[PDB]
């Protein structure tokens, strides 16, 4: 007796209008689907989308969603609202599915679908035999490639200058990209967010350093998001990295039905999905899946009666929560991202990306990084 | 030209008679008027010879003379949340807004079924019975506000920054979509943003000062 | 008995629509004029804009404003109508008022609002000492910059590499900017059109030449109206002239009206005036001064019999348009080019410019140049 | 252009139509069926306006 | 032809009613269009009736 319609959450943030469309139309695609196997039931979000995630909106959302009866929650959050989100989802036995920065002891119904850029990076950094570079960091999404970066360095005898660009502005960064210059350091490694790494690049153009002799290091999971036109005129060494393949049947699927999408119905069609679109619509396909599996299971997903007070004095957790987290750690799914697998941690394995250079007549894939085959070169 | 006051959201009873706009803008001379029960939130409506609100921490619609001081019906808004459940953005109780246009009565919900979607419906003037239903696609907790012009309603995106009206719904053809109109918030917290045909005018709440806003609608042949 | 209407005109080019706008505001400002002695008259303008299809169209444009009983006429030429317009203007006595380039053949009812940039181009490549340097140029506009590079390199011993960049893409400006830069050539002196010169700009920020230790002469009447925001943040070396102040007066006081008008109305009034629409208003104050002067020298204004055809077979100029052109050249009026004066041959004469200089904060005003006192440094 | 004689004001606008033969000869406007009669280089051819009224 | 005169002509019983002059109007490719082609005067109807497009 599985019902015929299913209850997750939604907690979305400022500046995420793509992301939202594109979980709108994996929910349009999944209940309209033509299929009577695909969707044996219906998805019902219960969607709040706040402005500022600090800690407290954050809570008067998941106490919403809670005392509606939701199963999972799909949820995006920034370095001033993880730790309470994920505090409140171990708590109360609710799932997490998130496609935010991935952070580390966030098991216990977390799932995080942004693969780590740790090893690539680094196996990146040591076949380029870099031993004296610039590392341009921000705090935004964690310390995890900050801490790898310096424990290298004193593992291997290199010279980081790791500077923190959180509260620079454009005339400092100019006399910051000519005092490294003076100093002669030509190969940087920035690890920003979208809008600052824009910035970043934008200054170096501005002071001149987008020709050859200089190296750059994208810290990033799309590297054909960002215009780097400008660069392909000087010629200076670009290297990033991709997580969609644009060559793949499901993805060019998706840009058929994506191109073919109405601007005032669904905002944010203008440009080709992000890879942070990307990874919502796995994480919407990942839910359908262990949905999908829990009703092959004869389990009876029902949160009646455990609805009501988030902050109760009697801490009492949703019964069948286990089984969830379970389900949705057990999925092994083939989707935008590639492939879709988590470990007993909530952490995706054996996920391939694409390493890109830049070259005269634009991005030109060299090779690919394999979670368990390191990097391998064409 | 008499305006109606009413201050708080959560147990006043007590409602403003300034007769005239100029007995409201400058005069500070008011009768007020006793509730049978008190208001929830800041939506409600005056209509003809009474006054459409909300019962406390139900989902009752209450007519209520102005003139003779009575019930008339008393009547629950079908599958709507109530206290605090399916508010704006704002919150404050404000689950249940009442508006009216040059088609009638209109009440902006939201139903358990519909997730958590802003739903319209028509209600009778004198008897309160649903007439006709419509369902949209936006979330009534991140709507902050919403009003209707004729027959299509617009949704707003937020209540304190910088606010527009984002969303659009025909219910004529059921038909939803996105625009970006803007509106200036000039004195940051919104409460109230309700549509008056006979002014064609947009009256809010602003942060306890009352403003006006004089709409532009276009038409196309 | 002077004509209470006096009838001008005007022919325009293509992608002209501020000059336009410039002419239309003039002519409102002169016929709606408060004092009796500013419009003792009214001028009443036959317009024709012809995208223009040589001289076939310009001599069509030129009939049919000469049928209609012009005194003077205001147009534009190009490098394919130049030599018709000043023959027509000439055979058959109407005055030509011109803020195109000037020239030096045409020496009869012609009146050139535009100075010639020979003069500070010369003193300020021998001020800087300039010995060996590339001169990009484009014939749009005559050869006598050209001319007068070649003859003081031949009379001084200089080493110019003269390119040519008419016909030249963006793929070849890159190319052509990497070959000079490998024959180390950092000195430059560009002579060209505006959007000509906007597309090398963007080039040479492109491949990466606006850092320090290059310089770049603009051979432009404005510099200001030119988008130099990367050249300052590299730090290469600009030098322009300017023609325009816009610290005067007269000017701020133009500037005044021009940001009250109406883009729906005149349309190109959303940007600062150029040289160009400087030069018209000039031009018609300069018509509006010598029709007052004509008034004033009690001469019955009249074309009241030769209007007719203008290919007739015995040649019929116009009796008084002796009269017209020597009252034109004898003018000397304050407008927003400054001293407006001409010679007998009808070119700019007694004129100030003022040569500016891209420093860290912007353009400065390093010096000004005049035709008699030559380069004078502050 | 457009020029409203009933206020006798003018504008600068910049609806854009298309040449598709190339050349323009007439061009006229049909109240009855709302339309744009014109000749496109020795053939016949229609426009539909767009009017739009504000409030 | 040649003149600034506007001419009624029935199209039913084919005879003429009304050859009016348009005061102060060009003639002969004085005031045409872009194209030329004897297109001084420009004769057209609206909701509000006859008008005629013309220059002086
Ligand atoms: C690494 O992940 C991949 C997912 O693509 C696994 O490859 C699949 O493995 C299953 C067996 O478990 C096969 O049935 C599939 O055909 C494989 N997919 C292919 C070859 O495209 C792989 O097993 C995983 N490795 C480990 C050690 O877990
Ligand atoms: C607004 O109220 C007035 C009266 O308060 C309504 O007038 C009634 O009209 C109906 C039929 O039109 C009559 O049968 C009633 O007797 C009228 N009322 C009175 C008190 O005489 C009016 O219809 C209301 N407006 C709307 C739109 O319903
Ligand atoms: C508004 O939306 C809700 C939920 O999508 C609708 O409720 C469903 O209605 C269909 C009939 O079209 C039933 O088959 C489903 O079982 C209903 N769902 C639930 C949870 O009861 C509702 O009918 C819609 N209202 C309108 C007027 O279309
Ligand atoms: C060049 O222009 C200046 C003005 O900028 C002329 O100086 C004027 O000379 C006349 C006499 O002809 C005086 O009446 C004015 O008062 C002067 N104006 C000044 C000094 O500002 C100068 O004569 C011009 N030179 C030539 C050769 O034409
Ligand atoms: C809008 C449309 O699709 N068609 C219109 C219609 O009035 C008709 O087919 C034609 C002739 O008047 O004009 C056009
Ligand atoms: C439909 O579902 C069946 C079983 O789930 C599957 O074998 C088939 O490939 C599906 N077809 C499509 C078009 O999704
Ligand atoms: C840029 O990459 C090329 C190989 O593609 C390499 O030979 C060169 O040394 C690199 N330059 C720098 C400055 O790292
Ligand atoms: C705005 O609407 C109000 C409503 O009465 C009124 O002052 C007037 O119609 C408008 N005021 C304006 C346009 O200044
Ligand atoms: C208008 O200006 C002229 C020229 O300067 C002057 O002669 C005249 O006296 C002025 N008239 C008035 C009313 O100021
Ligand atoms: C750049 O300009 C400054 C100021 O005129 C001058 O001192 C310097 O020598 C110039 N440098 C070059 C390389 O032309
Ligand atoms: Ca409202
Ligand atoms: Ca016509």
């Amino acid at each position: 007796a599985f019902p015929s319609s299913v209850q997750i959450g939604g907690l979305f943030i400022r500046n995420t209008d793509q992301e939202y469309t594109a979980f709108r139309l994996a929910i349009f695609l999944h209940n309209t689907s033509p299929n009577a196997s695909e969707a044996p039931f219906n998805l019902v979000p219960h969607v709040d989308n706040i402005e500022t995630a600090n800690s407290f909106a954050v809570t008067n959302a998941f106490c919403s969603q809670y005392s509606r009866g939701v199963f999972a929650i799909f949820g995006l959050y920034d370095k001033r609202s993880v730790h309470t989100l994920t505090s409140f989802c171990s708590a109360l036995h609710i799932s997490l599915i998130t496609p935010s920065f991935p952070t580390e002891g966030e098991s216990q119904f977390v799932l995080q679908l942004r693969p780590s850029l740790r090893g690539a990076l680094l196996s990146l950094l040591d076949h380029y035999e870099w031993n004296c570079f610039v590392f341009l960091y921000d705090t935004d999404r964690g310390y995890s490639i900050l801490q790898a970066i310096m424990e290298k360095a004193g593992q291997n005898g290199w010279h980081v200058s790791a500077i923190c660009v959180e509260n620079f502005n454009d005339v400092s960064y100019r006399q910051l990209l000519e005092e490294l210059d003076r100093r002669q350091e030509k190969k940087f490694v920035i690890d920003c967010e979208i809008e600052r790494l824009q910035n970043i690049l934008e200054q170096i153009v501005s002071v001149g350093k987008h020709v050859k002799g200089y190296h750059y290091i994208i810290a990033n999971l799309g590297f054909k998001d960002i215009s780097l036109e400008r660069f392909i005129h000087g010629g200076a060494n670009v290297t990033g990295f991709q997580l969609v393949d644009f060559n793949t049947p499901m993805v060019t699927k998706l840009m058929d039905r994506w191109k073919k999408l109405d601007q005032r119905e669904y905002p944010g069609s203008e440009t080709p999905p992000k890879y942070t679109s990307a990874l919502t619509y796995d994480g919407v396909l990942v839910m359908a899946e262990t949905f999908r599996s829990l009703r092959r299971q004869k389990i009876d997903i029902s949160r009646r009666g455990n609805a009501g007070d988030c902050l109760a004095n009697p801490a009492a957790p949703w019964g069948q929560g286990i089984d969830m987290e379970r389900t949705l750690k057990q999925v092994r799914i083939q989707g935008l991202t590639g492939n879709v697998q988590f470990d007993h941690y909530g952490r995706r394995v054996n996920y391939t990306m694409d390493v890109f250079e830049l070259k005269s007549t634009g991005p030109r894939k060299v090779g690919y990084w394999n979670d368990m085959d390191k990097l391998v070169l064409i | 030209n008499r305006v109606w006051y009413m201050d708080g959201y959560h147990n006043n009873r007590f409602v403003r008679e300034y007769k005239s706009m100029v007995d409201f803008m400058n005069t500070d001379n008011f009768t007020s008027h006793r509730l049978p029960h008190p208001w929830s939130g800041t939506g409600q409506v005056v209509y003809n010879g009474s006054i459409y609100f909300n019962k406390f921490q139900s989902h009752i619609i209450i007519r209520f003379d102005l003139k003779t001081e009575t019930i008339l019906k008393t009547r629950s808004l079908d599958y709507a949340g109530y206290n605090n459940m399916y508010h704006y953005a704002w919150g404050g109780h404000s689950d249940i807004d009442l508006m009216v246009d040059e088609n009638g009565l209109w009440a902006v919900y939201a139903t358990n079924q519909n997730a958590g979607n802003i739903v319209i419906s028509k209600l009778d003037p004198v008897s309160l019975q649903i007439l006709q239903t419509w369902n949209t696609s936006y979330p009534k907790r991140s709507a902050g506000e919403a009003f209707i012009i004729c027959g299509t309603l617009y949704v707003t995106n937020g209540y304190s920054g910088g606010t527009k009206v984002h969303y659009a719904y025909q219910t004529n053809a059921s038909t939803y979509e996105y625009i970006d109109i803007p509106f200036q918030n000039k004195y940051s917290h919104i409460s109230m943003l309700d549509y008056n045909p006979k002014d064609r005018a947009l009256y809010a709440w602003n942060n306890g000062h009352q403003t006006l806003y004089n709409v532009t609608l276009f038409h196309v042949i």
